[PDB]
RNA sequence: UCCAUGGAUCUCCGAUCGGGAAACCGUAUCCAAGCUCCGUGGCUAGUCUGCGCUCUUUGGACUUUGAAAACUUAGCGAACU
RNA sequence: UUUUUUUUUUACUGUAAUUGUGAAAAGGUUGGAAGAUCUGGCCAAAGAAGGUGAUAGCCCUGUAGAUUCGUUCCUAUUUUU
RNA sequence: UAUUCCUCAAUGACCGAUAGCGUACAAGUACCGUGAGGGAAAGGUGAAAAGAACCCUAUGACGGGAGUGCAAUAGAGAACCU
RNA sequence: AUCAGAAGUGAGAAUGCUGACAUGAGUAACGAAAAAUCCUGUGAAAAACAAGAUCGCCUGCCAGUGGAAGGCUUUCUGCGUUCAGUCAAUCUACGCAGAGUGAAUCGGUCCCUAAGGAAACCCCGAAAGGGCUGCCGUCCGAUGGGUACACGAAAGUGACGA
């Protein structure tokens, strides 16, 4: 059946791109974590 | 299993072309001249000793054959053979007239007499070429000078 | 002389002196020479070529020294644009006090963290290479 | 030669692995500009100009002879 | 043969025969001695020397052999790096501002 | 000076490497491969002014880098651009040149597994590309 | 090789010249001064002067602060229990 | 203007000399190998520690110090508007 | 007086590979999730590689001999002490 | 040793935790009512590989052509069979190595805007922020409009349903 991951690269870019955690103040804390915890991916 | 925390040994009193003797292990109790130095494992060479037997399984290129070849001893293990006694003795530290170190002789029962170094060093092991290749400069087109700064000969164009 | 080869000027200009031309060689042309040796910062070839001039009969008149005092006040050398003035007075030239503006180039005049971390990052490097090499 | 990276750099978007309308490009210079209707006028005035003198007749080789010269 | 017929064969090692032998690359002190145009001749010598051990390297290696002598390579390549750094203390040396600005940007322009 | 122009360079540094043809004679067009961040107009230039080429047109690709990967250990050889150099009049590499024998004769290994009319061409143009 | 000190070179994002799907795209800022070279115009024509750009130097005009754990001082302020 | 140089004297977490210097003997036995054991000398402001073919103060690297080097002061950075 | 993103030196009737940090080993990795986020496993040949030339039987030596080594079930290729 | 001291101090059970290994069991299964057969070759081994012949299945939504979205080297050539493939595979979307993607016109970039998003100014709000896109207003954003200068506009337009 139709599952629920239809994958689209601008879509995803938008809402969990670089510049889309850095447009709002609880995406910048994502990214301030996120390099804290050690992650090589800081954005998805 | 290098299994020891061992460190390197930073200024070598241990030289290559020493004439030495080997006090400690199978081969205790001889002398011989250092062929090689291994100094990231703290371990020397010395020429005819320490025998091992390797199996070498001859390839297209080398040779097969069970073969007999020096294996490393320890730096710990050789001492440097006093030149007068002929005894093996520690190595101590004088500076000369110049200010230049040199190694003497230490201990007790020792002559204190300074420790040559080895002749063999100032030999190159891969010697400079006798004939130059097609892309090697001659020496004498090397030292022709064509810049002057004082007169400005060899100035770019500006 | 604008490629800063005096030697090689100085060479053709004998050259010149060989060939008959020497003539042509008067004070304008001289004076062209000076004012591009000054300008491409060649203040002693200047004084030479200077020297070689009043050497060769041409008499420099008021604007020769006008470029080699102005030269020589902004490379902050008052002295030396004195000595002119006295030679240029000596000479019978009509000079006057003036002012040269000076160059702005010969008028006189604990560790951070991110240093620590780089010192801390080769101290760590250092203590790993310190040990025996295990072979492989 | 092979050098070393993170697996994570597989991530990091590329033209290649892109929609068809994703564009980033290499760093290369600009030769020109842009026009309104999608085109591209060169300028010679940015294009390089490579000065590179005659090498026939020079002596000077790229290796220095290592023959023992003197001591 | 002893001489590249055309432009295709620079890319190529016409001297290559008895083992050849490179020397070693040139020092600083050597290429201080030598003019502005002798220093530009000898950079595009190394260059188009570069572009052939780069281009013999990867004719090899995409065949699977080894790539003889591969310590040519760094020689002209420290030589290169020689050249610029003595051009550039000509540069800074120089007491006109604008003739050392030109001869900086001529060093380092791409 | 700078009256010449706005990039004049007098040391360029453009790394080509050639890549061997398949054919040794009536060669009209060849291969490179450069850095990718260079341009058809600086590959042009550069073979022209340094080699003296006399280059019809010039094609471009961009190439990523070899990868190899074992999860979590990932190593790669850098991106590149490849060339395709198009000349006004056809070359030919002679036989001799190390080492063309070597590189024809790993090629055929790796390979091994008259009704002519009137007016008809011999030696004609094969170029490939759009 | 290596060490000490001082130098030359020194890609990009984060990021701050503008745009942006981070690691890409577009970018000769603007305006006064004084100097070699460059080009063109005009006099009664000789060390004759008057107009310019490009790039160089010194300034001054716009604006770029900027990160960071805990501690500190403040604002707002639960619920389980 | 520049160079040579009179230049006091001690103190330092200066965790300075990355990794400078830095003491101290020989035999027998067993054992693959000696540091073990028996005989028997010596150093210690050094018996912290890590190695060396087993458990080594004297085999090696160190270690305590001692020397060197560089901060202080004696040796005022003053004078002119 | 408070605290430790940090540095240098030292200590432990602290732990010793299911313990001790999540990580003694290239770990905030692999892997899972659209995402915020969650989150591993895996140490030890031998003193020294001397890592077993050569023979025999199998398609193929990891086998059986031989040889190295104090010792070879001490014979391994992110793994061989017991 | 002994005598004392310090405790993360004693396992058989918590549908306890981690690892290892059994049982069921050589059992179920080997995944769409298209389908196989033989000669020759290769190899240690061939129903499953190569090449050929015979036979069948798909032909307007499982089955052909080109490609968007996604994937990201799976492409091709040589070598190979440790892993994978519902195999004892010599073969392969598998391992090693090398190679391959050529544009003025194709698709993008670029210009233009929609829905929408965001700055500036202004308004509002314990903080964080929220609103406002205009009467003079900026920058993004295709799923649409454009294809051989630049600047300007009280000119036309571009310009549209079933
Ligand atoms: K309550
Ligand atoms: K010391
Ligand atoms: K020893
Ligand atoms: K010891
Ligand atoms: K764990
Ligand atoms: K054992
Ligand atoms: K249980
Ligand atoms: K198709
Ligand atoms: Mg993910
Ligand atoms: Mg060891
Ligand atoms: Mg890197
Ligand atoms: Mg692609
Ligand atoms: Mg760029
Ligand atoms: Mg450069
Ligand atoms: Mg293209
Ligand atoms: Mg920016
Ligand atoms: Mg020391
Ligand atoms: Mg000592
Ligand atoms: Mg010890
Ligand atoms: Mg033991
Ligand atoms: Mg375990
Ligand atoms: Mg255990
Ligand atoms: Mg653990
Ligand atoms: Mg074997
Ligand atoms: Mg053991
Ligand atoms: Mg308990
Ligand atoms: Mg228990
Ligand atoms: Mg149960
Ligand atoms: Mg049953
Ligand atoms: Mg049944
Ligand atoms: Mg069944
Ligand atoms: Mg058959
Ligand atoms: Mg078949
Ligand atoms: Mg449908
Ligand atoms: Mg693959
Ligand atoms: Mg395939
Ligand atoms: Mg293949
Ligand atoms: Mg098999
Ligand atoms: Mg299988
Ligand atoms: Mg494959
Ligand atoms: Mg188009
Ligand atoms: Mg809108
Ligand atoms: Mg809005
Ligand atoms: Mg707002
Ligand atoms: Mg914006
Ligand atoms: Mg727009
Ligand atoms: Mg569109
Ligand atoms: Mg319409």
């Amino acid at each position: 059946p139709k599952r629920t991951f239809q994958p689209s690269t601008i879509r995803r870019k938008r809402n969990h791109g670089f510049f889309a955690r850095k447009a709002t103040k609880g995406g910048r804390r994502v990214i301030a974590r996120r390099i804290a915890k050690g992650r090589h991916r800081v954005t998805a | 299993g290098w299994k020891a925390a061992e460190k390197l040994i930073r200024h070598w009193k241990i030289l290559r072309g020493d004439n030495v003797m080997i006090i400690r292990g199978k081969d205790k109790g001889e002398t011989g001249t250092v062929k090689r130095v291994i100094r990231s494992q703290n371990r020397v060479i010395v020429e005819g000793k320490n025998l091992i037997k390797k199996h070498i399984k001859g390839g297209p290129d080398h040779e097969g054959g069970i073969f007999t070849v020096e294996a490393p001893l320890h730096a710990s293990n050789v001492q440097v053979v006093d030149p007068v006694t002929g005894r093996p003795c520690k190595v101590g530290v004088k500076y000369l007239e110049d200010g230049t170190k040199v190694r003497v002789a230490r201990g007790t029962g020792t002559s204190g007499s300074i420790i040559p170094r080895p002749e063999i060093l100032k030999i190159r092991t891969t010697p400079r070429p006798t004939t130059a290749g097609p892309k090697d400069t001659p020496m004498e087109f090397v030292w022709e000078q064509t810049y002057d700064a004082k007169t400005g000969k060899g100035m770019p164009d500006l | 002389y604008q490629a800063a080869r005096i030697g090689e000027g100085d060479e053709m200009i004998d050259k010149m002196k060989s060939a008959g031309y020497g003539k042509a060689l008067d004070k304008k042309e001289y004076y062209g020479f000076l004012k591009i040796l000054c300008g491409i910062e060649r203040l002693e070839h200047a004084m030479s070529v200077f020297k070689n001039m009043k050497a060769d009969g041409c008499k420099p008149g008021i604007k020769t020294y006008d470029l080699l005092m102005g030269k020589m006040c902004a490379n902050n050398q008052l002295t030396r644009a004195n000595g002119l003035y006295k030679e240029a007075a000596r000479r019978g030239v009509a000079v006057s006090p003036k002012e040269y503006r000076v160059d702005p180039r010969f008028l006189k005049k604990r560790e951070t963290l991110p240093e620590k971390t780089a010192r801390k990052r080769r101290r760590l490097k250092q203590i790993n290479m310190s040990f025996v090499k295990k072979p492989h | 030669s092979f050098r070393r990276k993170r697996a994570s750099s597989l991530d990091i978007l590329s033209p290649k692995r892109a929609p068809r309308d994703f564009y980033k490009g290499k760093n290369c210079k600009p030769t020109g500009f842009h026009t309104k209707k999608g085109g591209y006028v060169v300028q010679p005035d940015k294009l390089p100009n490579y000065v590179i003198p005659d090498l026939t007749g020079f002596k000077l080789k790229p290796y220095v002879s290592q023959c023992p010269i003197e001591v | 043969v002893k001489i590249a017929k055309n432009p295709l064969e620079e890319f190529f090692e016409f001297d290559r025969s008895k083992p050849v032998v490179y020397g070693r690359g040139w020092k600083a002190s050597e290429l201080r001695l030598k003019s502005w145009d002798d220093l530009q001749k000898l950079w595009y010598v190394l260059l188009k020397e570069k572009n052939m051990l780069m281009t013999q390297r990867q004719m090899l290696q995409a065949q699977n052999m080894m790539f003889p002598n591969p310590e040519r390579i760094p020689k002209v390549r420290r030589s290169m790096c020689r050249i610029k750094h003595v051009l550039t203390e000509r540069a800074i040396e120089e007491p006109d501002p604008r003739r050392s600005a030109e001869m900086k940007r001529m060093v380092n322009g791409m | 000076g700078s009256r010449l122009g706005r990039r004049v360079v007098h040391f360029a540094n453009l790394p080509i490497k050639l890549l061997m043809p398949t054919k040794l004679t009536n060669i009209h067009e060849f291969a490179l491969r450069t850095i990718p961040s260079a341009t058809k107009i600086e590959i042009k230039r550069v073979l022209e002014s340094l080699y003296g080429f006399e280059v019809e047109k010039v094609n471009t690709l961009n190439m990523d880098g070899k990868k190899k990967k074992r999860g979590g250990l990932l190593i790669a050889k850098a991106d590149y651009k490849k060339a395709y150099v198009t000349l006004k009049n056809p070359l030919s590499i002679s036989g001799d040149l190390f080492p063309v024998k070597f590189i024809e004769e790993d090629r055929k290994s790796k390979v091994k597994g008259k009704k002519s009319h009137w007016l008809d061409q011999k030696e004609r143009r094969e170029v490939g590309g759009y």
